[PDB]
């Protein structure tokens, strides 16, 4: 409705018998393939992205914002529990992170 | 073909040029709205040979080998159930060519989801391209990937309900 | 010659594969709509009659 990609912003310009739009729009680029999983299986736990997507580099698995790459440890602050591992299909099995676990480790 | 007739009708002047100027006018704006409507893409996406989307199943709306016109089921379908001076041009996109800009929709919204939409297509498993959407209208992943399979069966059960009413209803 | 809808893309989908983009592009589009016409009044007696 307002440019090709996804809108940011929008100018007005005054045109004779009419008006030009300037859509400003984020266009993605330079995409990488990467190894995706629906769930990170962990303690028998179930882990989901809050806001993001589990990311796979070939040996290291990440958690990402899906219109940006950005790579994070997957943690338990930017995860969410539901279930265990035997319900959804294709969930891999890898390590959650604690941030709290340093905390009382000393 | 009355030579008496025409030099009478010159007296009323450019009352013909008017209406084949609104006629041209009509016909060149439908060719415009094929074009607005259809021809959004500018790739011409295919699926995979494969169909492993998770156990959804796009046989009814993808397009069928089998099928000289290259129609889907439910395009092939649709298509039966559609029945002095004087010219019919034609259109400018072919059935066949407007039936490759759907299939071509089709394969992006289903191997890119709405990547393609906004720019390069980015692929995505289906499954978690369907969390995605779940997660658009406020419902969490977990519930579309624990019942996967109950949505793959029910969106099945629906586009064939689709095809069934669309056959059954004159 | 037959018209070539658009250049062929096949996009390599699988079950366990995702691509992720890594920069973007800020792009600037026009778009034209026209909103007004002149605004014409005609006397349709000195039309006609003069
Ligand atoms: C995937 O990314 C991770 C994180 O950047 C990579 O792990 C690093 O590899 C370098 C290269 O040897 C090491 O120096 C770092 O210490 C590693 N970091 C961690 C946290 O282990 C990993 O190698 C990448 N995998 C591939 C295939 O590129
Ligand atoms: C991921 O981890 C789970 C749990 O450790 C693995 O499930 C085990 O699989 C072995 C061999 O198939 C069984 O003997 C165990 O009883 C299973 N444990 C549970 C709790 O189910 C699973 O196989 C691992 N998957 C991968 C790909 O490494
Ligand atoms: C997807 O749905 C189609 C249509 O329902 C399935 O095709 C049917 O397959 C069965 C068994 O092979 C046949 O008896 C039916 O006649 C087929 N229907 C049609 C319309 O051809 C197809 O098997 C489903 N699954 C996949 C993976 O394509
Ligand atoms: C992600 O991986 C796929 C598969 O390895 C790449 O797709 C291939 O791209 C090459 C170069 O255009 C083609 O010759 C192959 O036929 C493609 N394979 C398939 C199955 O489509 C894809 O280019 C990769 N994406 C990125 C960004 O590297
Ligand atoms: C993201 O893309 C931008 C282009 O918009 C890259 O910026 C260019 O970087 C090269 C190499 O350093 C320079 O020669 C160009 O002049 C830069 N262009 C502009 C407009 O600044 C940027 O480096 C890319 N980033 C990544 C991580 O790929
Ligand atoms: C993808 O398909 C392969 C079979 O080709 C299967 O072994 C694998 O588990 C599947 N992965 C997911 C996430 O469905």
């Amino acid at each position: 409705f307002c440019g090709k990609g996804y809108h940011l912003m929008s100018f007005p310009q005054s045109a004779p018998h009419g008006v030009v739009f300037l859509h400003v729009t984020y266009v993605p680029a330079q995409e990488k393939n990467f190894t995706t999983a629906p769930a990170i299986c962990h303690d028998g736990k179930a882990h989901f992205p809050r806001e993001g997507v589990f990311v796979s580099n070939g040996t290291h698995w990440f958690v990402t914002q899906r219109n940006f790459y950005e790579p994070q440890i997957i943690t338990t602050d930017n995860t969410f529990v539901s279930g265990n591992c035997d319900v959804v299909i294709g969930i891999v099995n890898n390590t959650v992170y604690d941030p709290l676990q340093p905390e009382l480790d000393s | 073909d009355s030579t008496e007739c025409s030099n009478l009708l010159l007296q009323y002047g450019s009352f013909c040029t008017q209406l084949n100027r609104a006629l041209t006018g009509i016909a060149v704006e439908q060719d415009k709205n094929t074009q607005e409507v259809f021809a959004q893409v500018k790739q011409i996406y295919k699926t995979p040979p494969i169909k492993d989307f998770g156990g959804f199943n796009f046989s009814q709306i993808l397009p069928d080998p089998s099928k000289p016109s290259k129609r889907s089921p439910i395009e092939d379908l649709l298509f039966n159930k559609v029945t002095n001076g004087l010219t019919v041009l034609p259109p400018l996109l072919t059935d066949e060519m407007i039936a490759q800009y759907t299939s071509a929709l089709l394969a992006g919204t289903i191997t890119s989801g709405w990547t393609f939409g906004a720019g390069p297509a980015l692929q995505i498993p289906f499954p978690m391209q369907m969390a995605y959407r779940f997660n658009g209208i406020g419902v969490t992943q977990n519930v579309l990937y624990e019942n996967q399979k109950l949505i793959a069966n029910q969106f099945n059960s629906a586009i064939g309900k689709i095809q069934d009413s669309l056959s059954s209803t004159p | 010659y037959t018209m070539s809808l658009g250049a062929e893309n096949s996009v390599a989908y699988s079950n366990n594969s995702i691509a992720i983009p890594t920069n973007f592009t800020i792009s600037v589009t026009t778009e034209i709509l026209p909103v007004s016409m002149t605004k014409t009044s005609v006397d349709c007696t000195m039309y006609i009659c003069g």
